[PDB]
């Protein structure tokens, strides 16, 4: 039965990433006056499915300067990763229910940074590497702020338990309480999953997809269901961060539904900012980062730390 | 027979691969324009699964579009031989077709299939976004007919 | 128009609402009809373990009241 | 199911035989990392949840991760592989070896003497029996840095601000 | 310490993380503290010299508690003796050792 | 001692072995350098959780803040001989000799 | 152990997408076919592309702080002892020593991307 | 709105915690009972299985303290079923 | 007077952040040493009951010590219940 | 209300086109929806349709036929089917049908 | 150890604005020098004109800016003008005003965009593409062709005007300024789009006179200077 848990949540995630493909472009679509896929299936429900299929079915060139063991066991760690940071995830009951919950999923997002690292190293072309670098260190800069705003943000929540933000959102959410630190973990959140004007690594008019210019059909498909997954993962982690859910024990479908809808909110959000923004500079989001988010996060973890112990409102830790 | 099963997989594989032509944008000349018009809102050829595409390891079909000169011929042989098969090449314009108003010129190729194999001529100087996108429908067309697996299955 | 795009965000939506339903409903299925125990503590884990010593089947979420003993 | 710390020890000192024979620094890396998340598994089995945890977070996403991004630049033009060179296979296959050969004395004899006396009884015989709590002793005692070590904490912060400054003097090249 | 300032300037710098017997968080008891306690209280004020054997017994019986060597030689006996007795199908363990 | 004690101390030992042995590059001694204080920290971890040594639980978060101070410091060290030669060769690293 | 199982289902399924991805095609390849991508001609190897001293600095100043983060982590359990004065006034002091640590390397140019 | 609420989490742990207490006698009455009949039981196991080691003596207490001390998880499932020594080591640890 | 405002004028002006920031940053360092609740979190934290209260034997002249859970001995809690 | 008269519109956009069946073979087809007024049918059986509350460039259609010069064209359609008569009038050439 | 990278190539890539070849070394991250290998579109087209005769001549201009071809064939029709000694009619200078102007509206229209295209502003290029695919319209029933008209001719147009095309012309343009109101309201303000292009590729005026420059390119540097102002056609 608990196989059967793990199935039932890793299968859905995927075709939530299949049918996210095709909601992206239809969200562009309708923000640049056209339509995006309406013909492929109705309403181009059939797309994600012909692109799947037109993938697999698709010359994967590997490159000749490849070491292919690390070329394929690039994807694998990525969409391991991508797959397993749903197992904590507190949609109302957890299918493992750990005390270092998010403390997890910053350790197994930190291991993504190494898709990249040996992708680029992998392919050659002695070019990729440097867009690896570039996506490595910009990968390593956001997780500053990422753990720090998440550890400003617990120190409400009382421990690293997820299911414990449920508790601490009963009443109000979290946004009301903290909402500079979730500005800056949202965009933190956008520039980790290389999105939007953080997309460097894959400038289709900087680089032309950079360290996945070699990558072609089924590994390239992969790579493209973690990056989705973990899109979808780290918007569901803001709204349980953020926007926590009213929660009824005897009816966690309501739960359940509150979630999938401020988690497709935020995701339909991350599909805005795409539409809306130039890119910045690789050094740009660099200074952005070092000087304009880090100090006013170290600030926000001071302020968040007296605040609790100045008006006796420390949270438990059971 | 099991000539029926092969039939149907030659058509799921060939619908796959027609619902989802991912061209690479090589734009060299006047024609460039009027395909970034057939992508534009009042065509949208994004709602036909072909999208935008990037580098030629995730393309299928590559559209000449515009005057090939001997300086430039080079490259697109290189990057139609890096294109990951099947793949496909739609010469679209005069001057691609068979050189055009540049035909009698020392430095112009007369038309891109003496660099690589086309499958769809599109006429025109240049041809309106509507017959580029005729020509991308009639390609899908062709993909639609192929008889790969079928072929194999005679062998 | 926008409309259209609504198709594929229910198919998202039903996708990302499977794994939260299933995961109650097995959670429900495999202790007794209630919420799994939660044991973040282990004093928590020796109230289950107590809880399946003494439930004489081997299952901590075999709740004995007073018909038991008293 | 019965023995997994075991597993996890011999995997450990497999990935050490690994990094240690020394092949190209970026395979040595891997074998690093490979090591390091076994060990973090190993004291997960002991209750270290935290600390195992550190060791991912910070040594396998941070410390490394930046010695496999230092290494892609400083290289060889054909960086090397493992193959390369017989005195890796050499070493690796005497490690290896080295390693079986006392794994299996020790679990058929359980009273070696290479340097230390050792019993390979079990791993789970040296755990003691009670109750914590409602709390993890580890994590209480790791949250006393900051009531009970107060002088660690100056000296590491201020070794810490030392060492910003210091990669800044060494690192200018005049 | 080579030069005591903290003995000197009655400041607790390092001696609360010296032994496992001294005060803990939330009074959580070290696994061995009442054999490191009888051992500090035995070998208290008398010298190294001193407390190296006239303090060999509530060492060795620290040193027990800290690595159960003994206590592990006389378990793995145990154990290898038991099934050194199953085999020539002489001893059956009971139902409450079996399930 | 339980084995995963002698499997913990046979890491270190080949470790340690593995940077007394050198070979051409400086990573790969820098890499072997990094395995020692993993096994310390291992070992340290074990010991501490094991004995529950409470107060204790801190010192392998020490243990490994200031070897990872100590490795920032040898890798910038290996850049600016890498900037000299163009390699962490050790080999290059001999004019000392007169 | 159930998270056992979890990352044995994920390895396995995401290699199985490997193994159907990268073994299911229909392949027919050629020297210049797989040649490497430059936008048409081919790459110069050159010598040790990736360099500047940049690169190592920002990965050097995100491992002190990583460490720094490290050292900021327990705060959580830190805030449930009884001695609320000692603990804040130690973690404000790691936190001031994390300011000016980026401080320095701001001030004494660190963090900038010269010419 | 967050001092209001945590304020009462934390009564409410209290009462939590009060109630553990107030059932420890009972859990610690009957920890010591099950101890001690496990001991006492494989020493009744051991004085079998030990008969014709020659100089062997059971129940001899590896310490010279005779104090009381705290079993290991050897001395109390070490004749035990893999499955139940197994639970008693790592079935907290591996609940999730 | 003028000195200081116009270079906090200027600091607004041209970097709001640091500004923000070092404020922030100010108040988190100076605001808990005028909390009349930081003494309510410190009493919050020691009336948390982690371990078990083991008795004491009443010698005789132990008139402060309970008895009971329920006697007028020994602390109380109903401070926290109206806090 | 208005909502309403728009879930109304869709109703009668599916019974627009003669039932669900005749719906769903648009929306296949076609793609689209629309109800239109049927300007004509030419001799290959090609349906023609102008809405002038549409767009400049969607205010006229054509509904290929299925079956032409022996082709069946259920799914198959191109631009090249429509005749020169229809073809000046399908493109706003002219005014006229 | 100077290996400044030489990355001396880009001409597939989307951002090469059609077909060029870039030979670039870096000093590390920022730019040393710059290559730029042109001739992948020469087609001996000034060669090509010697054969043909003076009308023959005139679509070749349609083809060297195919974003301009009105105004390309306007400045070949007053060379060609001014050398027969011959003038064109005042309605053939209206009209060739007017789509000149409509002209600069497309080529701008294109410029603008596709800048923001390859900076990362995906969007305002399709909803500005739309008033292109208009303005194409405009063209083609002036002339029978969306992009290359051949209209504009020494002697004055081809043809006249078809019956309510001003109308037309007029309904277009009373709309276009909310257009460019909402590609402004993406671009002018936006902090990432200044952050691209404030204090980026900074001209000296005398420098930009001594390097040939012209249009825009001049007056971004405050020259106060117009050809069709200074030296009107
Ligand atoms: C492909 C590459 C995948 C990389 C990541 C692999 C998973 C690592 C994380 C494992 C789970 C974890 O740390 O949970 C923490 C969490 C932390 O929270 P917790 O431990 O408090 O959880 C609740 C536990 N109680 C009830 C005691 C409070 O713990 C768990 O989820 C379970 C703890 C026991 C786990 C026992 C098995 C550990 C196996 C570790 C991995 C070993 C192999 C590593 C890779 C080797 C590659 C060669
Ligand atoms: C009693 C109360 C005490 C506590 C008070 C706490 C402080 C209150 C006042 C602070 C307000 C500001 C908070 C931080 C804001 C960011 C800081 C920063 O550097 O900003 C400027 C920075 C830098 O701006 P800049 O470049 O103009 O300035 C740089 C510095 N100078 C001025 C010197 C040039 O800008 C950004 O961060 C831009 C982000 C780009 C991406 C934009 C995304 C748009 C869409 C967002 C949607 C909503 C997100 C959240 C969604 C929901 C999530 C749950
Ligand atoms: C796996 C099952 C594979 C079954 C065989 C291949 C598929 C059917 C044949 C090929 C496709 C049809 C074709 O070629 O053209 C269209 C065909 C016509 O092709 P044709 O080639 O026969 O037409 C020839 C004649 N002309 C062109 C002139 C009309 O039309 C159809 O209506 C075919 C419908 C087939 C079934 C469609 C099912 C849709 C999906 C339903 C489930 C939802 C998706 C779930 C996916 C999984 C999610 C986890
Ligand atoms: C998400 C995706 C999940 C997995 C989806 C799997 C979908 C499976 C449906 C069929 C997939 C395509 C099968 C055919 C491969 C492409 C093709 O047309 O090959 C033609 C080729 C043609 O071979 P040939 O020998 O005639 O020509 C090759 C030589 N040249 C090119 C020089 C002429 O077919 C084969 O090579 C043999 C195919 C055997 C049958 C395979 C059936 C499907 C097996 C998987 C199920
Ligand atoms: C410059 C460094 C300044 C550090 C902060 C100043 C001292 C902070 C403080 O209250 O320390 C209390 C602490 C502890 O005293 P305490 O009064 O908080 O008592 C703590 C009691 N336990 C451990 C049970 C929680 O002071 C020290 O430990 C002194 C260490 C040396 C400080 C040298 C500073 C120079
Ligand atoms: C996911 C991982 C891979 C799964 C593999 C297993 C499934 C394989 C089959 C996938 C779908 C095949 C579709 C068959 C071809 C097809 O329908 O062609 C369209 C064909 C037409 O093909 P066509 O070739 O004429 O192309 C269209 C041309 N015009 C626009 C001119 C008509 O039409 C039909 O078949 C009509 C019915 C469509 C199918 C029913 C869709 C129902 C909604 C499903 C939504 C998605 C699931 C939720
Ligand atoms: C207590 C029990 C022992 C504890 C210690 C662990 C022992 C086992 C683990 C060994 C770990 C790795 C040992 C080898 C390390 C290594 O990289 O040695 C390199 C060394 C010289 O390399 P190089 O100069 O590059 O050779 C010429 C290349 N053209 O290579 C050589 O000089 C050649 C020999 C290579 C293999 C030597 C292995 C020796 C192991 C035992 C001795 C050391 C201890
Ligand atoms: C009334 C309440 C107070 C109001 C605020 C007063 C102080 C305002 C902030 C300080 C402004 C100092 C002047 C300034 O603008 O410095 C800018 C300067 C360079 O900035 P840069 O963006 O690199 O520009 C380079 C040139 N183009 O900067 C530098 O060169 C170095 C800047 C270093 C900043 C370090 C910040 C560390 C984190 C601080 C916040 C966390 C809390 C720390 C403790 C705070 C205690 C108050
Ligand atoms: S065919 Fe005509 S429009 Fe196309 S590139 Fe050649 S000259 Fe330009």
């Amino acid at each position: 039965m608990f196989m059967i848990n793990i199935l039932s949540l890793i299968i859905p995630i995927l075709l939530a990433v299949a049918f996210l493909t095709l909601v992206e472009r239809k969200v562009l679509g309708y923000m640049q006056l056209r339509k995006g896929p309406n013909v492929v299936g109705p309403y181009g429900l059939l797309q994600p499915i012909a692109d799947a299929l037109k993938l697999v079915t698709k010359e994967p060139l590997r490159p000749g300067t490849s070491s292919i063991s690390m070329f394929i066991i690039a994807p694998i760690l990525g969409l391991s990763l991508a797959l397993t940071m749903w197992v904590p995830l507190p949609m109302p009951y957890p299918l493992i229910n750990m005390n270092l919950g998010v403390l997890f999923m910053l350790a197994m997002s930190s291991l993504a940074v190494y898709s990249i690292l040996w992708s680029g190293w992998a392919s050659n072309s002695k070019y990729a590497l440097i867009g690896a670098l570039r996506a490595v260190a910009q990968t390593i800069s956001y997780e500053v702020t990422l753990a720090i705003i998440l550890l400003s943000v617990l120190l409400m929540n009382g421990s690293y338990t997820l299911s414990t933000l449920i508790t601490t959102q009963e009443h109000i959410w979290m946004i009301f309480t903290s909402w500079p630190l979730a500005m800056m973990w949202f965009i933190s959140t956008l520039a980790e999953t290389n999105r939007a004007p953080f997309d460097l690594t894959e400038g289709e008019s900087e680089l032309v997809s950079g360290f996945n210019v070699e990558y072609a059909a089924g590994p390239f498909a992969m790579f493209f269901m973690a990056e989705y997954a973990n899109i979808i993962m780290m918007n569901a982690f803001t709204a349980i961060l953020f926007l926590g859910a009213s929660h009824d024990p005897h009816t966690p479908e309501l739960y359940t539904i509150n979630f999938v809808l401020k988690t497709l909110a935020l995701t339909i959000t991350f599909l805005w900012i795409r539409a809306s923004y130039p890119r910045f500079r690789y050094d740009q989001l660099m200074h952005l980062l070092w000087k304009s988010f880090l100090p006013l996060t170290l600030a926000l973890c001071m302020w968040h730390i007296s605040l609790p112990i100045m008006t006796a409102s420390i949270p438990p830790q059971s | 027979r099991g000539e029926y099963v092969v039939a149907k997989l030659d058509d799921l594989v060939n619908w796959a691969r027609r619902s989802s032509l991912w061209p690479m944008t090589f734009g060299l000349a006047c024609c460039a324009v009027e395909m970034m018009h057939m992508a534009a809102p009042r065509y949208d050829m994004d709602r036909f699964g072909v999208v935008f595409r990037a580098s030629p390891r995730q393309s299928d079909v590559m559209i000449v579009a515009g005057t090939l000169t001997n300086k430039m011929a080079p490259a697109l042989r290189k990057v139609y031989d890096q294109m990951p098969e099947p793949r496909y090449v739609v010469s679209m314009g005069s001057c691609a077709n068979g050189g055009g108003y540049y035909h009698y010129s020392y430095s112009v190729v007369r038309g891109c299939d003496r660099i690589v194999p086309v499958d769809i001529y599109v006429p025109g100087c240049p041809p309106t976004a509507e017959a580029l996108l005729y020509g991308i429908l009639q390609l899908q067309r062709k993909i639609k007919r192929e008889k790969r697996l079928r072929i194999w299955y005679r062998r | 128009m926008w409309f259209e795009i609504l198709p594929g965000i229910a198919v998202m939506a039903a996708c990302l609402f499977i794994p939260g339903m299933a995961t109650a409903h097995i959670h429900k299925f495999t202790n007794g009809g209630k919420e799994k125990r939660v044991a973040h503590f282990s004093y928590q884990w020796n109230l289950m373990e107590r809880d399946r010593c003494i439930s004489g089947v081997n299952r901590y979420h075999v709740t004995k009241g007073l018909e038991n003993i008293d | 199911t019965m023995y997994i710390a075991f597993i996890l020890s011999t995997i450990f000192v497999i990935g050490f035989v690994g990094f240690s024979s020394k092949p190209s620094p970026i395979y040595g890396g891997l074998g690093l990392i490979v090591s390091g998340g076994v060990g973090c598994g190993i004291v997960l089995n002991f209750g270290g949840s935290f600390l195992g945890l550190m060791v991912f977070l910070i040594y396998l996403g941070g410390m490394l991760v930046v010695f496999g991004y230092t290494t892609a630049m400083a290289t060889e033009m054909y960086p090397e592989v493992w193959v390369s060179n017989k005195t890796v296979f050499g070493a690796f296959v005497s490690g290896l070896m080295m390693e079986f050969c006392m794994v299996y004395y020790a679990l058929k004899e359980e009273e070696v003497e290479i340097i230390f006396k050792f019993n390979g009884l079990g791993d789970w015989v040296i755990y003691d029996t009670g109750d914590s709590g409602f709390f993890s002793e580890e994590a209480m005692g790791i949250a006393a840095l900051y009531s009970y070590g107060t002088w660690l904490v100056i000296v590491t912060g201020w070794s810490l601000l030392i060492g910003v400054v210091v990669i800044m003097e060494i690192t200018r090249g005049n | 310490p080579f030069f005591d300032v903290q003995k000197r300037l009655g400041l607790d710098l390092d001696r609360w993380m010296t032994i496992q017997s001294a005060e803990q968080p939330h009074k959580i008891p070290g696994r061995c503290h009442a054999f490191e306690k009888e051992w500090i209280e035995c070998a208290h004020g008398i010298g190294g010299i001193r407390a190296e054997k006239e303090c060999k017994i509530e060492f060795d019986d620290f040193v027990e508690c800290l690595l159960r060597q003994k206590t592990m030689k006389r378990l793995s006996a145990i154990k290898r003796q038991r099934d050194k007795l199953i085999k020539e199908g002489k001893y059956t363990p009971p139902p409450h050792h079996l399930g | 001692m339980p084995l995963v004690y002698m499997n913990i101390i046979m890491a270190f030992a080949i470790a340690l072995a593995g940077l007394l042995m050198y070979r051409s590059h400086l990573m790969s001694s820098l890499l072997c350098l990094e395995g020692m204080m993993l096994s310390l920290f291992i070992m340290s971890t074990l010991i501490i959780l094991n004995t529950h040594f409470t107060l204790a639980n801190m010192m392998p978060i020490i243990l490994l803040v200031f070897a990872a101070c100590e490795a920032a410091l040898g890798l910038s060290l290996l850049v600016m001989v890498s900037n000299t030669y163009g390699t962490d060769y050790v080999q290059n690293l001999n004019l000392l000799q007169c | 152990m159930n998270i056992m199982l979890t990352l044995l289902t994920n390895v396995t399924l995401a290699s199985l997408l490997v193994l159907i991805a990268f073994w299911l095609p229909q392949l027919n390849a050629y020297s210049e076919k797989t040649s490497p991508y430059e936008c048409g001609f081919d790459p110069m190897g050159s010598a040790r592309l990736p360099f500047s001293m940049k690169f190592f600095l920002v990965a050097i100043t995100f491992l002190l702080f990583d460490l720094e983060i490290a050292l900021l982590l327990p705060l959580p359990w830190a805030s449930q002892t009884n001695n609320l004065k000692t603990m804040l006034t130690m973690a404000l002091f790691l936190l001031i020593l994390l300011a000016a640590s980026l401080a320095y390397e701001w001030t004494q140019k660190g963090l900038e991307w010269a010419e | 709105s967050m001092m209001k609420w945590n304020r009462e989490r934390r009564r409410l742990q209290i009462e939590d915690f009060e109630a553990r207490i107030a059932l420890m006698p009972l859990f610690q009455a009957e920890k010591d009972r099950r101890v001690l009949q496990m001991l006492r039981e494989n020493l009744e196991e051991e004085a079998i299985i030990m008969k014709d080691v020659p100089d062997w003596k059971v129940g001899e207490s590896v310490f010279h303290t005779t104090r009381w001390v705290t079993p290991m998880m050897g001395e109390l499932y070490g004749l035990r079923t893999n499955e139940e020594i197994l639970s008693a080591t790592y079935g907290f640890i591996w609940y999730t | 007077a003028g000195r200081i405002a116009s270079f906090l004028k200027n600091a607004w002006a041209k970097e709001p952040v640091l500004v923000a920031s070092f404020a922030i940053g100010g108040l988190a360092i100076i605001l808990p040493s005028l909390s009349p609740y930081t003494n309510y979190a410190i009493r919050i934290n020691r009336a948390t009951p982690y371990n078990y209260p083991v008795p004491l034997r009443d010698d005789g002249n132990m008139p402060d010590v309970p008895s009971h859970p329920q006697d007028p001995q020994g602390p109380s809690l109903e401070w926290l219940k109206n806090l | 209300m208005e909502l309403v008269q728009v879930l109304r519109r869709g109703l009668q956009q599916v019974s627009g086109h003669g039932g669900l069946r005749g719906y769903l073979r648009v929306l296949f087809r076609a793609n689209d929806v629309r109800v239109g007024t049927l300007v004509g049918e030419d001799k290959y059986g090609n349906k023609y349709y102008e809405d002038n509350k549409q767009f400049f460039g969607r205010h006229r259609w054509v509904i290929y036929t299925t079956e032409m010069n022996g082709r069946d064209t259920f799914w198959d359609v191109d631009g090249s089917m429509v005749p020169p008569e229809w073809h000046r009038w399908l493109h706003c050439m002219t005014d006229d049908p | 150890l100077v290996s400044n990278l030489t990355l001396n190539f880009g001409p597939q890539h989307p951002a090469a604005h059609g077909v060029l070849r870039l030979v670039m070394e870096l000093s590390g991250e920022m730019v040393r020098k710059c290559d730029p290998h042109i001739g992948l579109l020469h087609r001996g087209t000034e060669k090509l004109i010697e054969y043909k005769t003076y009308l023959q001549a005139l679509p070749y201009f349609d083809r060297l800016d195919y974003v301009s071809m009105m105004c390309n064939e306007q400045a070949y029709s007053l060379a060609v003008e001014k050398l027969l000694n011959i003038q064109p009619p005042p309605r053939a200078q209206w009209i060739r005003v007017l789509f000149g102007e409509i002209t600069r509206l497309l080529n701008h229209i294109m410029a603008v965009t596709t800048h923001a295209l390859d900076i990362g502003a995906m969007t305002p290029f399709f909803w500005m593409f739309e008033e292109r695919e208009k303005m194409f319209e405009f063209y083609e029933r002036v002339s029978g062709a969306r992009m290359h008209a051949a209209y504009i001719r020494p002697g004055g147009v081809h043809q006249d005007l078809p019956l309510g095309l001003l109308d037309d012309i007029y309904e277009f343009s009373k709309n276009f300024s909310f257009r460019i109101d909402e590609l402004e309201e993406m671009l002018t303000n936006n902090r990432i789009w200044r952050n691209r292009t404030v204090d980026i590729g900074v001209v000296t005026a005398e420098d930009a006179l001594n390097y040939g420059f012209s249009g825009v390119m001049l007056r971004g540097s405050g020259i106060q200077w117009d050809l069709r102002k200074t030296q009107p056609y």
